[PDB]
């Protein structure tokens, strides 16, 4: 079949990856193709289940890399990172921006 | 010799058939030629019949008098007509059967008195009607059954007493009517009947007790040994007793829906080799599967809304020829083999408590079309469970806590339903599944695997839903 | 409106008949047109309900007029009429044909 | 080519925030690293390169390294000073290897490290404070490993942490204060474990915790330890073995938004259990056989979807919708409802499912002023009478299911323009119906075929109409 892929089909690409690879589903317009990477490309976060390891697009506005849904990890440069989610302001609880923009 | 404004034509040679319907008459004409074997007077606003009527038409085989406003009929109005085979008097305003006018018409076969305002049937006003086999007393104001007037009708074969106000049937009420084949009593108010109220009619084949006010099962049914078709739906019965229909083998159709049934004895439907369909919804008190000894020709069996915990392992020995099985809304956990129940086309075991589907649980069902196991707790399905089902096209496994999925068999169904199975994260390809046109998937990314201001064109191929 | 009809529409013909008339639905291919008679023409039987009076087609083998479903009233001439249902033989119980075919 | 590093062979490389050089030496089927790796390297990807030792001669001295990748490389242990020279390392990746335990020292003192990946190994032991001196660590991955207990002591040295996952392991117990020092923690994932027991104070530490994953585990009773988590936003404990949710279960957790307890063999829920969660969106409860009364939702008006099925609810309060504006979906199927309230206050309702109940009548005010209502299902009920003006004020209504009921008639007032109508099972329903009154109809099911027929069935750009006897 393919690379790091234990079950393929030309129509859909790979369907099941190696015991410890992530499946990346690529939306090449009206069609869907799956691949098997060891880390998910920028914009996606790694998701592990017993049955399937999925790369998941990180639906957080103005974010770059992420730990999961609803928790961002390296926010957009130009925006501040306070406890997962990103803000222009940010606490003022015990934080505020200093040298690098990582809302202490 | 045919009246004015009426249309007319010959009979079996010579004799003349007359249609003088809705001309809005006031009275008949005497212009009526003899040789009349057919006289249609209808909707013609006739009051009296009459100061100067016309018997003397010894050839009349059929007279119609519908839609003409009458209240009573002269005792000698029909005297001269000896050849009368059918009389029609429906849709008038008789408040009682003609006290005499109708007795002794030995040729009369069919008599219509429906859609009037009659509330009283004079004792044997039907006397000497030894050829009458069809009586219509529909849409009237009766309050009791004319037992005595009926006693003079051993000729009768078909009778309707529907849409009245009868509320009781006393013993032997239809007692001498032994030639009667069809009795219709629907849309009355019968709340009570005797232990022996249908003891007379030996020949009766169908019995309609629908749309009435019965509180208990009609046990009087037991003597009806040749009954073929029974209805007592839309009543108020609360249960069906053990060995209910023992007295009626060769029964074919039974109808008791819209009835607040709670329990049915498991014996009740024994020994009816002629029954085809059985249906039982909302029977909360039913705890075990009905015994169906001597009734193997069931084509359809539905029993829902009960507490059936388990099926016998040999359930399908009395169910060949079965085509649909519906045991939805029960407490089934463990399932039998169902293989012996061939000719099965639909199976509905939804909203139950099944946890496992083995290899043999549906094997060798070559005619199976639809299988629904939705809203269950099915965790394990043997991978080859569906391997031998050529006819399978619809499958509902929604809400079931599955984690994997069998691709052997079912290699070309058309309806697939898997939503509610959260652990079902596995992916699937379009090949394996031609003929698929409707799908529902636990997760959208799986749906995607199937493709999912001027002109525009729909080009509908296939569906899916997250 | 029409004759004995208390509710019509050119698309569907009559929809509701007079208080004590029967509605006859005629299948003129892809369409259905309703009329209001006091009796149903040969082939149909009169059925009275509180809500609606319909003329009903009599799907009984080889029969002309009928009392209802499963009960024929004047079986086809050439076949015997025994108690509702018509057959070629017939009892032999207390019947058999004489002059006219009325077992 | 005014400035071009300075990068090893067969590897791809590109500049960073000026000068500093990003290196990709992934899957080359390498054996060990090369030297001559230039400095100014701020990114080094070594992955899938089948390396055993790290190394006889490794390479620190790369004080500009911002991110090291070592995934897919068959390792077992790491030299105690392998990462010493890397002063600016902010993220280290060591997933998909074969460590059977965390490097006892090798990871200690890395003051710049923010993200540590140790998932997809075979580790079953975490040496006491192998995380010592990591005051900048905020993301820890210990997924898909063979842990059996919480590394309490090692976590005690992680007051910096913000996000941690211990998923796909074998943890079966959480002792009190197990995560006691992780007060900066926001996200905790414990799914796909084997937790059968936990203490009353097993979550007393993390004051900052916002989401908590207890899914796919073996809990037999409700986690009451949840009570101290006053900043919880998102809770999951589905696919367990819980049998009930106690009264005032989520009292300690206002500002909760999403709760997930499906695939749980639930039987009873306390009527108070869901009080005072103004921020909750959805509530769903199937197969709760023992529930007899409607849940109290005081201080929780922002529900958008509410479903409660498979219970013994005999009747609703006359004031249900005073706690339920903003509701959009209501599913109360499979209950014992006979009498219904007014629903008028429950605006913004778009779909209603009250099938398989024992309703006998639909009054005038039972659905008044529901301007957003689209689909209404009252199938498999015992509805005999419908008030003529019951559906009068329903502009958006397009789907109506009245199957299996006790109808004889029907209101034509209002609703003269739906698209789905279902009336089969209504035997007394013998009346005829016309195409006029009902444009836009495309799907119908009729008690009797002759009625279907009145709609033709035995541009045109819409399609053909349906009907069924
Ligand atoms: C409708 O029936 C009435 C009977 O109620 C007819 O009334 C009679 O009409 C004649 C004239 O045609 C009068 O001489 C009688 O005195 C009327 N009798 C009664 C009792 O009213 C009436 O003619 C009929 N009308 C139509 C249009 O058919
Ligand atoms: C009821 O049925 C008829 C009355 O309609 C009676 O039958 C009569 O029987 C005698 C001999 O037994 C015949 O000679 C008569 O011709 C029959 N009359 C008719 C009209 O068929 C029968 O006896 C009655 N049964 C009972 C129990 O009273
Ligand atoms: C790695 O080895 C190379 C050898 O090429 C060193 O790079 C340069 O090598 C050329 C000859 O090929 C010399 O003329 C330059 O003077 C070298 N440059 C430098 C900066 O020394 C390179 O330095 C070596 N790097 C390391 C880290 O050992
Ligand atoms: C590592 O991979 C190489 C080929 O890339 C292979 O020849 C070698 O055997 C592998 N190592 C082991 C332990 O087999
Ligand atoms: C957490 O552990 C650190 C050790 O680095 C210690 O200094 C600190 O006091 C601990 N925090 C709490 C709340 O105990």
């Amino acid at each position: 079949c393919a690379k790091g892929c234990e079950l393929c089909s030309e129509v859909n690409g790979c369907l099941k990856c190696s015991p410890k690879l992530f499946i990346l589903l690529e939306r090449n317009d009206i069609r869907q193709v799956g691949v098997c990477l060891p880390s998910c490309p920028p914009g996606y976060f790694d998701a592990r289940n017993p049955d399937m390891n999925k790369c998941i697009k990180c639906k957080i506005e103005h974010c770059e890399a992420c730990f999961s849904h609803n928790f961002c990890t390296k926010c957009k440069e130009g925006l501040y990172l306070h406890k997962g989610r990103c803000y222009p302001a940010c606490p003022e609880g015990s934080s505020a921006a200093n040298g690098t923009m990582e809302c202490s | 010799g045919c009246p004015t404004h009426c249309h007319c034509e010959p009979d079996g040679r010579m004799l003349l058939r007359v249609d003088c319907s809705d001309l809005g008459l006031s009275e008949l004409p005497s212009n009526l030629s003899v040789f009349t074997s057919y006289l249609d007077l209808s909707m013609n606003n006739i009051s009296q019949l009459l100061p100067n009527p016309l018997p003397s038409l010894r050839f009349l085989e059929e007279l119609r008098l519908a839609g003409n406003a009458l209240t009573y009929i002269p005792k000698g109005a029909f005297t001269g007509l000896y050849s009368l085979k059918v009389l029609m008097l429906q849709n008038n305003q008789l408040r009682h059967v003609p006290t005499e006018a109708l007795q002794n018409l030995r040729s009369l076969q069919s008599l219509r008195l429906d859609a009037n305002h009659i509330s009283y049937v004079p004792p044997s006003c039907f006397s000497g009607l030894h050829s009458l086999r069809h009586l219509w007393l529909d849409d009237n104001a009766l309050t009791e059954i004319p037992v005595q007037a009926f006693r003079s009708l051993s000729a009768l074969q078909a009778m309707t007493l529907a849409l009245n106000k009868i509320h009781h049937i006393p013993d032997y009420a239809f007692g001498n009517l032994s030639s009667l084949v069809v009795l219709h009593l629907h849309n009355n108010r019968i709340h009570s009947l005797g232990k022996k109220c249908f003891d007379g009619l030996h020949s009766l084949e169908t019995l309609d007790l629908n749309y009435n006010n019965l509180d208990e099962f009609p046990t009087a049914i037991r003597t009806l040994s040749n009954l073929k078709e029974l209805g007592f739906h839309s009543n108020n019965i609360r249960s069906i007793p053990e060995k209910a229909f023992v007295g009626n083998p060769s029964l074919i159709t039974i109808h008791f829906y819209d009835n607040p049934i709670q329990f049915v004895g498991r014996s009740a439907f024994q020994h009816l080799p002629e029954l085809r369909t059985l249906t039982l919804n909302g029977a909360s008190q039913i705890t075990e599967f009905p015994d169906l000894t001597g009734t193997a020709n069931l084509e359809s069996l539905t029993l829902t809304g009960a507490q059936i915990s388990s099926l016998p392992q040999t359930v399908c020995n009395q169910l060949p020829n079965l085509q649909v099985l519906d045991l939805s809304y029960n407490l089934l956990e463990d399932l039998p083999s169902f293989s012996v129940c061939q000719k099965l086309q639909k199976i509905d075991l939804r909203h139950n408590e099944i946890y496992e589907i083995k290899v043999d649980t549906f094997q060798q069902l070559l005619s199976l079309r639809s299988l629904n196991l939705a809203w269950n707790k099915i965790a394990i399905i043997h991978p080859n469970a569906f391997s031998t089902l050529p006819s399978l096209i619809k499958l509902d496994l929604s809400s079931n806590l599955l984690s994997s999925f069998p691709i052997t068999g079912l290699h070309g169904l058309t309806h697939l339903k898997l939503t509610g199975n959260h652990a079902l994260q596995s992916l699937i390809s379009s090949e394996n599944f031609p003929e698929l046109k409707v799908i529902e998937m636990p997760y959208a990314y799986q749906c995607c695997a199937f493709g999912v201001e001027e002109d525009l064109k729909a080009l509908h191929s296939v569906q899916c839903s997250p």
